[PDB]
RNA sequence: CUCGGAGCAGAACCCAACCUCCGAGCAGUACAUGCUAAGACUUCACCAGUCAAAGCGAACUACUAUACUCAAUUGAUCCAAU
């Protein structure tokens, strides 16, 4: 076997070893068995495919029960009868970067639910007239003559 | 609303979206003349790199 | 069966074929126009006077004094150092699990340009500026063979499609000489010089070599295991262990960074007409070649 | 234009084209605005951002241009990180 | 060609981001000192003349 | 000898003469005359020129505020200065 001064082993002294680069580290967030993940094709014909990924919220024990219970307060939209989470992405061609985004959310829901985030965000545009709105609805709240 | 749906009507929840129609661009040609290089972003389904034969 | 067997029972029944009773399929033999006649003489097409008839008329591009058109455009570097740009002709992972299918590449062997070369599968040009292959993702989903395949420059999902099947991907350097041997081997072996070493990348692209998120060639091993656990932790698929299969082994085979050909050094000359190889064994030059 | 050179009777490129010209492989050329770096003090932004869009020619000019250069500079090029290798191929053309 | 009243002067901005814009002024006035949109910052900042480009 | 307005050319567009008249080669106010982007106009080609929704960022709940008033108020490529 032909090796030169540029060889990894001379190179890299202390990464010797055939198994080096092939050990698979023993030492794990989100488990991929719990999760159900559907493929299916987006208005396809429309190019971009489309990666469904669903797993009941409650019964899930890799997330903690204080996050269970922030997550399904804030992403209550997305929560359907049964109690299952069902994340969507259809932004690219491929399953896997599919797949990729709707795991990615799924790290950014329990992130922001541990994070408890006191920043006050910059009010919407759509928000502010319903502020309005609710303003004019509590002030023709009425009390009753005789309580 | 949800309450009523899931428990008093025995259903689904229906969820509605306002849909706009889609953008409308004139005929594309095979030689646009004085149109600027975003104007072949206009007609293109993907914004991936696509790679033909290879 | 009305054309094969019908269209030669059918010559049996008609002259023999000779040198006197050929023509060209019609179509083929469009007629030539010479200026004779009614028809075509007289002005012969040119028109009358001017340089038009007189045949000299100004040069392609001038426009009768006008600035013309192709210089009043303000110039700009579109095309600066063109010729210096590196090129990489793209290889999907589609063409390759094609090319594997129909058995014109070998999955149980390591697959190189000289593989991919001999297989048809990419054609290389070396003196276009081509420096290899690139892998693109497209083909991810249906990619299914296993492989460890040596291409120039890879993907994120193309190095993730390989390594979720059990394979292995690795990002390889080669000079415009070293590719040009790489690429057809035959030829050089019949110039008769000593194997030449293979270059180390250029300044500029020794971040990307030596990086483990590109499975660079010159990259730490140490750092693999590592790079190889965040592609399947983002893509959403469990990362085999091949040190575990039978063809690990073969998974594991990988050209020293000086080395074009598995198997052969630097400063061998093969002798194709005795199918022998010759070994320098002078200090200075096995020096020169390992160096 | 040189249709067959002295020393190798080819047909040679007006080396003007390739200074101010890009061509895409679909056959497209592409320029900057004449007097997009003149005398701006005197013009708005709304002519400003105009001068500054990179435009395609017309038929007829890419026609010429095309006469202009040598086969050389049509052929596909797959250059790293090209800014404009999306605009190399068309999509959804008709006729 | 002869008259001759006023004058293009280079802005530059009191941030450090080396923007820089022209603008016409008087010739017999002061120098410049203006607020002006500095994009390096993303927010109005103050302008000192420096140069004269040219006369208009 | 270039540019604009009017008549000839009465009503979509276009329309000449060493035809008939009057002008232009700036000035003033801003300093978001910031960025970006659908769809269009176009001096009969090209070059050049013109108008713009939405959006970002501003301004803003007094400002016929959002592509400044203004008819023309102007000069390609190379090259030079930086
Ligand atoms: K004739
Ligand atoms: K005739
Ligand atoms: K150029
Ligand atoms: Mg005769
Ligand atoms: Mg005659
Ligand atoms: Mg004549
Ligand atoms: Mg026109
Ligand atoms: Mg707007």
């Amino acid at each position: 076997e032909f090796k030169s001064i540029y060889s990894l082993d001379k190179l890299y002294p202390e990464s010797q070893g055939s198994d080096t680069a092939w050990r698979v580290p023993n030492g794990s967030d989100i488990p991929l068995d719990r999760l159900t993940i559907s493929y299916c094709r987006s208005s396809g014909n429309k190019v971009n495919s489309k990666a469904e990924v669903r797993f009941h919220l409650a019964t899930a024990e890799w997330i903690a029960e204080p996050v269970r219970q922030k997550i399904a307060i804030t992403h209550k939209n997305k929560i359907n009868r049964l109690g299952e989470l069902i994340l969507t992405s259809e932004s690219s061609r491929y399953q896997f970067r599919n797949l990729a985004d709707c795991l990615q959310k799924i790290r950014d829901m329990i992130t922001e639910a541990s994070q408890t985030p006191k920043e006050p965000t910059k009010e919407d545009v759509k928000l502010h007239r319903i502020r309005i709105e609710n303003m004019n609805r509590e002030r023709l709240r009425q009390k009753r003559i005789h309580s | 609303v949800t309450y009523i749906f899931h428990q008093l009507l025995d259903m689904r929840e229906p969820v509605f979206e306002f849909v706009r129609p889609p953008p409308y661009h004139p005929k594309q040609k095979r030689f646009p003349h004085r149109q600027p290089l975003r104007y072949l972003d206009r007609y293109r389904d993907s914004h991936e790199p696509t790679y033909g034969i290879y | 069966q009305g054309g094969g067997a019908r269209a030669l029972d059918l010559l049996r029944g008609l002259p023999r074929v000779s040198l006197a009773n050929l023509k060209p399929n019609p179509g083929s033999k469009k007629p030539e126009r010479r200026p004779r006649g009614r028809r075509r003489g007289r002005k012969c097409g040119r028109g009358h006077k001017g340089e038009r008839q007189r045949g000299t008329r100004p040069r392609l591009g001038f426009e009768g004094g006008q600035t013309p058109f192709y210089i009043r455009i303000p110039k700009y570097g579109f095309n600066e150092g063109h010729s210096f740009r590196r090129q990489y002709k793209p290889l999907s992972l589609n063409r390759l699990q094609y090319l594997i299918d129909l058995g014109r590449v070998d999955p149980s062997q390591p697959i190189d340009l000289t593989q991919l070369v001999n297989g048809r599968g990419v054609t290389i040009q070396p003196l276009k500026r081509d420096y290899g292959v690139q892998l693109v993702e497209e083909g991810a989903d249906t990619f299914t063979a296993k492989v460890n395949i040596e291409v120039q420059l890879a993907s994120e999902l193309a190095i993730a499609a390989i390594e979720k099947n059990g394979g292995v991907v690795t990002t390889a350097f080669y000079d415009p000489r070293s590719l040009d041997i790489v690429c057809k081997p035959v030829p050089f072996f019949l110039r008769g010089q000593p194997i030449p070493k293979r270059m180390l990348p250029p300044e500029e692209l020794v971040p990307y070599y030596t990086d483990a998120k590109n499975r660079g060639y010159l990259a730490d091993p140490a750092k693999f295991p590592e790079a190889r656990l965040e592609l399947a932790r983002k893509y959403g698929y469990i990362l085999p262990d091949i040190t575990k299969d039978e063809l690990f082994k073969m998974l594991c085979t990988r050209k020293d960074p000086r080395q074009i050909f598995f198997g052969l050094a630097p400063g061998w000359v093969v002798n194709m007409a005795d199918k022998k190889i010759l070994k320098p064994t002078d200090e200075n030059l096995l020096k020169y070649y390992t160096s | 234009l040189t249709y067959f050179s002295a020393r190798k009777g080819k047909r040679k490129t007006v080396k003007a084209v390739i200074d101010r010209f890009l061509r895409l492989h679909c056959g497209l050329w592409v320029r900057r605005k004449a007097g997009y770096k003149k005398k701006l003090w005197k013009k708005t932004p709304a002519r400003k951002k105009r001068l500054r869009e990179f435009v395609f020619c017309n038929k007829t000019q890419s026609k010429l241009l095309d006469k202009m250069t040598t086969s050389f500079w049509k052929r596909r090029n797959w250059y790293v990180d090209d800014p404009y290798q999306k605009y190399h191929d068309r999509t959804n053309l008709k006729v | 060609k002869s008259k001759s009243k006023n004058i293009l002067v280079r802005m530059v901005s009191e941030a450090g981001t080396g923007f820089c814009f022209n603008t016409k002024r008087n010739r017999l006035r002061e120098k410049l000192t203006l607020l002006h949109y500095d994009p390096v910052v993303k927010q109005r900042v103050l302008f000192v003349e420096k140069k004269k480009i040219r006369s208009l």
